[PDB]
């Protein structure tokens, strides 16, 4: 299982070599190269039977990160107001990181964190990072109340899905605001243009069955053209005057390539003619796995090429793998197993040079050096999951969906902006509904697949690709708003 | 000392209205006294859609607080047009606020707006602005992103003169003279020199890239950033890697490599993944998987698994 997943501390560590030409790149990679191994020299080898004396235990301290998120849970201070318009983020990487470490909140605290999403809804449409009274609809906190409310919230009258459930028509014409011509959302309005809109809407629009022709033209093309030649993805695509061409308006970035990754395997699932228009999943695939930092910077994902390690691209980067793993599959099956990632890195990273020190504030971290946040903590948890849990996405898995799916039932079709904006009739509608729900539901964890570095006092549980929710969430959540409970 | 907003005769007339947070919210801010009266009286302009100077005054008071807050900023905007106020002393402010570090996705976006409505003949002092912010932050990844967007709007617009394009390859190849490990550089090279529409590719002109990309990796043998731009040059004009492998060649034991520079330990991983591609394009595919072996077990074993996959798609 680990053959092909060596153990940092069973690797040689030696800085990134100079070739005799410094430059302010390599001065700033040395000393974190110095950082990072000084703490891995520092701490117990967390493969070792025999745990060597006076050295750091690197187990996972979730009781401490439990804390550190308990403690900024009911009140923050005033220097939080940084965040003042993403405090959705503040509930969503609270409430995931919590269901990841395996801690339940009582029902009276979810039911707290469903009254405080409830007021960031727009009836226009949309959520805001704060109440609607305060802040306009934007596409990033959509994504972040909804998925908070698939952790936090039920199926009752104060449970916030029968809301969800009724805002559907508001939702959906709110996307429809933010819909530009050449397939780019702007994120608000008069927002900016990038895949993290397009993420977050392909993320709500499949999970909340409002997803239409019209809301989804031109977005496999805005997507595909954000590809640079390096592999992964850039923010935007630029449109040349439709079109005459498009072109990447910056490097490929752990982040956007995430969200374009998912926003693509999004749209595979919707049976439109010559849709979604094709990626490069090969060269998505390489830029993915070379983004894995060398033995001495701990095995840790950069963001982007010549930059540093840190913590929260183990999401980003580490989570995109098996999406592009996915789409390297299927287009070799169309012209015609050993890990893609070092898994076993990848987590020693996180409990060795990403957890905050022991017997202090909890959380987790960029790297060594930096104070550990919210963010990081649950983007570092979310990609320790995809390292401890081999998901893989499975075909025999969605052709069980397809078998088990109830047409009959379902909430009621948004009514398109265009008159012919809609599907075709409900037959194509219903096969778009099954075929959409069915592959959201295809992610599964592979038996014998698992890879817990330290021991099983270490497992988190298993978040899904694409989404960043635990499947146990996902489930009832999408079945709610499909009507198949 | 704070004086309220209640108690200033300039804002007599507005009733505040308080933040809908609903009963007992979870990750409340404890807002300073001047941030929570600040908003208690945006929520009360915003709702009435007033669109006058001390509303304009206001925004700013928030969004110097709070650089991020999309809402008072989407405001702001509204407020500028609607009011007629000078874009070019709102650019100058936007300028302030990089110098006093109030930056965000919103301040970028902001920028954009305004180069977009003001619609200059011109935009070369934009440039030239932009080109001195990377200075102390030369990857900041918002600013290369804007620089895209500058070249790519105005040049729709007929608005960039060859001089133009000649000075930013000029100057990008200053930033990659001062660090050839700038990755955001070499993707600003590429829009200038392959992607861009007006784009010279001509034959001598691919001839011209190839030389300056292998002196850039003879310089920095190890550096990723030019090893991922040949990658990518000879697989978008379709170009075979055998003819140039004798300049790649001496990292897996047109210019050639320098004895070595110091500090360059062989092989280079990418050396070999140019090796192994150069086979499987020779068709020689266990000659090719000898490699990815070699990377995997001996040369690249962080990426143990990824080279032990491309062994077994040759096999
Ligand atoms: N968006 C974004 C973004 C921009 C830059 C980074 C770069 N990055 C990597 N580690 C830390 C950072 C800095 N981030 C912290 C999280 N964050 C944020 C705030 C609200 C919501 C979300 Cl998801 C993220 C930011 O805007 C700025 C990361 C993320
Ligand atoms: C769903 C959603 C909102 C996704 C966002 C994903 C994400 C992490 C995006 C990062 C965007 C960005 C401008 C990074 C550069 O920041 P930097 O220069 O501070 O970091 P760096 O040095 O690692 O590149
Ligand atoms: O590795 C499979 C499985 O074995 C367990 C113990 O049941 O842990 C062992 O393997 C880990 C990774 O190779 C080592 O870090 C650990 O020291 C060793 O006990 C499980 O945790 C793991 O899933
Ligand atoms: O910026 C104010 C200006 O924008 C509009 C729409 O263009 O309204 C937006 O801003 C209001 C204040 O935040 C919100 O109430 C509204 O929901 C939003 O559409 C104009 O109506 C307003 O004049
Ligand atoms: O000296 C190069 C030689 O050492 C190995 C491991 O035996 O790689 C180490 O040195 C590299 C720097 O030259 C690092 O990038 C790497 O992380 C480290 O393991 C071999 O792979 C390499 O051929
Ligand atoms: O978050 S963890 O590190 O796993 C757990 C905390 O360190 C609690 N450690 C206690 C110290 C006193 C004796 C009982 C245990
Ligand atoms: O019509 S609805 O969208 O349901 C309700 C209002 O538009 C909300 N407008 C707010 C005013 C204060 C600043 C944030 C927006
Ligand atoms: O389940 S197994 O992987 O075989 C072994 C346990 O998980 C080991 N966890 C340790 C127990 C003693 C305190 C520190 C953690
Ligand atoms: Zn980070």
């Amino acid at each position: 299982a680990t053959e092909f997943t060596p153990s940092v501390y069973s690797l040689v560590s030696k800085p990134l070599p100079s070739n005799s030409r410094p430059s302010a790149t390599l001065d700033e990679q040395a000393e974190t190269e110095d950082l990072i191994s000084q703490l891995f020299d520092l701490t117990a080898d967390p493969n070792a039977l025999v745990s060597e004396h006076g050295k750091r235990y690197s187990g996972l301290r979730k009781q401490e990160h439990t804390q550190f998120l308990a403690s900024s849970f009911f009140q923050l201070p005033g220097k939080f107001v940084s965040l003042d318009a993403s405090r959705p983020w503040l509930v969503f990487w609270t409430v995931h990181s919590l269901d990841l470490l395996g801690v339940a909140l009582d029902q009276g605290t979810k039911d707290r964190v469903v009254s405080t999403l409830l007021h960031f809804l727009s009836p226009k449409g949309g959520f805001g990072g704060g109440p609607a009274n305060s802040q306009i609809p934007h596409l990033l906190p959509t994504y972040a109340s909804v998925c908070s409310l698939a952790i936090a919230g039920n199926d009752s009258s104060t449970g916030g899905w029968k809301d969800l459930a009724a805002a559907r028509q508001s939702i959906y014409e709110f996307f429809m605001r933010c819909k530009r011509p050449d397939g780019g959302f702007v994120v608000c309005e008069g927002g900016e243009v990038d895949v993290r809109g397009t993420y977050c809407l392909l993320v709500v629009a499949t999970l909340l069955d409002i997803i239409t022709p019209e809301l989804l033209h031109n977005v496999d093309k805005f997507v595909s053209a954000c590809q640079t030649y390096e592999g992964g993805f850039a923010c935007a695509s630029f449109p040349f005057p439709e079109p005459s061409c498009r072109v990447s308006m910056a490097e490929a970035h752990g982040g956007y390539t995430s969200c374009s990754l998912n926003s693509h395997f999004l749209l595979t699932s919707v049976p439109l003619p010559s849709f979604p228009l094709s990626i490069d999943a090969n060269a998505a695939l390489r830029w993915t796995v070379l983004q894995q930092g060398e033995p001495i910077e701990g095995g840790g994902f950069r963001g982007r090429t010549n930059k540093l390690v840190d913590g929260c691209y183990s999401w980003w980067v580490g989570g995109g793998a098996p999406v592009a793993e996915e789409l390297v599959r299927r287009e070799k099956s169309r012209k015609v197993i050993p890990p893609i990632f070092n898994r076993v890195a990848l987590q020693e990273f996180t409990l060795v040079a990403a957890q905050q020190d022991p017997g202090s504030t909890g959380g987790l971290r960029d790297k060594p050096g930096k104070r550990p946040d919210q963010y990081h903590t649950c983007n570092n948890l979310s990609g320790l999951s995809i390292a401890q849990h081999k998901m893989s996405h499975s075909p025999s898995t969605v052709s069980s969906n397809r078998l088990k799916f109830d047409a009959s039932k379902g909430l009621p079709a948004v009514k398109p902006v265009a008159p012919g904006g809609g599907w075709k009739n409900e037959d194509e509608r219903q096969n778009a509904r099954r075929e959409i729900w069915a592959n959201a539901l295809g992610w599964i964890e592979e038996e014998g697949g698992e890879i817990i570095v330290g021991g099983k006092d270490n497992r988190i549980n298993t978040t899904t690709p694409v989404f960043n929710i635990l499947g146990l969430r996902l489930k009832p959540f999408i079945n709610y708003f499909y009507c198949q409970e | 000392t704070y004086i309220p907003m209640s108690q200033r005769r300039s804002w007599a007339d507005v009733k505040p209205i308080m933040q809908d947070d609903g009963p007992n919210p979870v990750v409340p801010i404890m807002y300073s006294e001047e941030y929570k009266d600040a908003m208690d009286y945006f929520r009360a302009i915003a709702a009435k859609e007033e669109k006058s100077e001390r509303a304009l005054e206001l925004t700013e008071i928030i969004v110097r607080m709070n650089p991020a807050h999309y809402t008072v900023w989407q405001y702001r905007f509204s407020l500028l047009t609607s009011l007629n106020k000078s874009l070019e002393d709102e650019l100058r402010l936007m300028n302030e606020f990089a110098v006093q570090n109030l930056k965000s996705y919103q301040v970028w976006h902001h920028r954009l707006l305004l180069l977009d409505r003001i619609s200059p003949q011109d935009p070369v002092s934009e440039i030239e602005y932009i080109h001195g912010s990377l200075l102390p932050d030369p990857k900041n990844y918002h600013t290369w992103a804007y620089l895209h967007w500058l070249y790519s709007h105005f040049s729709t617009l007929g608005r960039i003169s060859e001089a133009q394009w000649g000075s930013e390859l000029d100057w990008c190849n200053e930033m990659l003279r001062v660090d050839g490990r700038n990755n955001s550089a070499w993707g600003w090279r590429w829009y200038l020199r392959v992607s861009r529409p007006g784009a010279e590719t001509s034959s001598r002109s691919l001839q011209d890239e190839l030389i300056y990309i292998l002196k850039s990796i003879h310089l920095i043998p190890h550096n990723v950033s030019a090893w991922n731009y040949l990658r990518g040059f000879l697989k978008h004009f379709s170009l075979p890697l055998v003819p140039i492998l004798p300049a790649i060649l001496p990292y897996t034991a047109f210019p050639m490599p320098s004895p070595l520079p110091e500090d360059t330990p062989l092989p280079v991983p990418l050396a070999l993944e140019y090796l192994a591609d150069s086979f499987i394009e020779q068709n020689r595919v266990d000659d090719a998987a000898k490699v990815f072996e070699k990377l995997s077990s001996e040369y690249d074993q962080m990426r143990a698994g990824y080279w032990e996959f491309r062994r077994r798609e040759c096999a």
